[PDB]
């Protein structure tokens, strides 16, 4: 059933609600559900992927309204990130990178055109960082660097577990802000390799290899002479048919997804609430996880403007 | 060498560096950039948010990679 409530623990709606999404990850879910995490690290530790998976575990062998506490989890995701020890408010997707880091490093497992230097920098960053979470969540970015004085376009491969996309208002035109040809000139005139000397040159980003879960994260955030604050802009994101083709780096590479979890936060900056509105994996069906509240919810009551991690799932 | 960062509005910047420079020296140099305070920054990289202390090669980031620079929505 899988629909049990997570006990604040004082602040930890930002933890609580990354976890009911990642709980609701089918892949991820299974995985703790059917232990495949014993038979698989960087260090001798193993406590963090233990207790994550048995939070899981509870959470799914559990009956609607049991409200689970995830004490023992929080104890052992501080020791990877001492940032979190307290009780203070935090930041959801800062949490989420801390948390599959730590989980990826617990159960690791260990002049040519374009396309081919790609696939090598894969392979390379693989040899470093190989596990079943990296299998959900990882994707390569292209980067091509072009001068614009001698046309010589210098390409590099970056591997993402996430992506934070700029606020343009649809996903899409987030999207494309994201991968627009950015001009890079005056004081961010780039030195050009072959020139060897700094030039104008245009910087564009595709999206060389998508991931089986995307996570995308909302740059809500604007700064300003007068101030530092929240962007509450509307971001209007499918439900379904996510369509990513128009970025891929390949013509041809198909990219849908469909939405499975969100991440909420309503206030400013420096403090607010943290809501996650989830669709279980077995049912389809959406509900609204407010810590120990749970409660359903219709798919056309998810696009709000408080989303500020999306959670898609490769169709 | 140098790397970019994608900043808040999706603008790109452009910072020479050296591997063995720390994360923190870094975010002084987006601070001249851009004039977000460093304890502000989190910067995102290959899906590991970089730590003050360490240096740009222990990330493995090489030159004309690329930094994502994102704020904090506190909450909880
Ligand atoms: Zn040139």
């Amino acid at each position: 059933q899988g629909l049990a409530g997570l006990r604040n623990l004082g602040n930890t709606c930002f933890m609580n609600s990354i976890l009911q999404c990642l709980s609701n990850t089918r892949e991820l879910r299974d995985y703790c559900l059917q232990r495949l995490y014993m038979r698989d690290g960087s260090n001798a530790h193993t406590a963090l992927v233990e207790e994550f998976a048995k939070l899981i575990q509870t959470i799914w062998t559990s009956s609607p309204n049991d409200v689970v506490s995830p004490s023992e989890f929080k104890t052992q995701i501080q020791r990877y990130a001492p940032r979190f020890v307290g009780y203070n408010q935090q930041d959801a997707q800062e949490f989420l990178r801390f948390l599959l880091d730590g989980l990826h490093n617990e159960v690791n497992r260990v002049h040519l055109p374009d396309d081919e230097k790609g696939r090598q920098m894969w392979r390379k960053y693989l040899e470093r960082e190989d596990s079943r979470i990296g299998d959900l969540f990882v994707g390569q970015l292209k980067s091509s660097l072009t001068c614009t004085d001698c046309g010589y376009c210098s390409t590099v491969f970056d591997p993402f577990w996430d992506l934070s996309l700029p606020i343009a208002v649809t996903l899409m035109d987030c999207m494309r802000l994201f991968t627009k040809e950015d001009v890079l000139d005056g004081d961010e005139k780039p030195t050009c390799c072959r020139c060897r000397g700094r030039k104008r040159c245009i910087k564009k980003f595709s999206i060389q290899r998508f991931p089986k879960i995307l996570v995308l994260h909302l740059k809500r955030f604007s700064e300003s002479r007068i101030r530092t604050s929240k962007l509450t802009t509307f971001v209007n994101f499918p439900l379904r048919d996510l369509d990513l083709r128009e970025f891929a780096s390949e013509n041809t590479n198909h990219a849908v997804y469909n939405l499975y979890a969100v991440s909420n936060h309503s206030g400013t900056t420096m403090g607010g609430h943290y809501t996650a509105y989830c669709r279980s994996p077995g049912t389809g069906e959406w509900h609204t996880f407010n810590d120990s509240s749970v409660t359903p919810m219709s798919s056309s009551q998810v696009r709000t403007s408080d989303a500020y991690l999306l959670f898609y799932e490769l169709a | 060498m140098q790397i970019f960062v994608k900043t808040l509005t999706g603008k790109t910047i452009t910072l020479e560096v050296e591997p063995s420079d720390t994360i923190e020296n870094v975010k002084a140099k987006i601070q001249d950039k851009e004039g977000i305070p460093p304890d502000q920054q989190r910067l995102i990289f290959a899906g590991k948010q970089l730590e003050d202390g360490r240096t740009l090669s222990d990330y493995n980031i090489q030159k004309e990679s690329t930094l994502h620079l994102v704020l904090r929505l506190r909450g909880g």
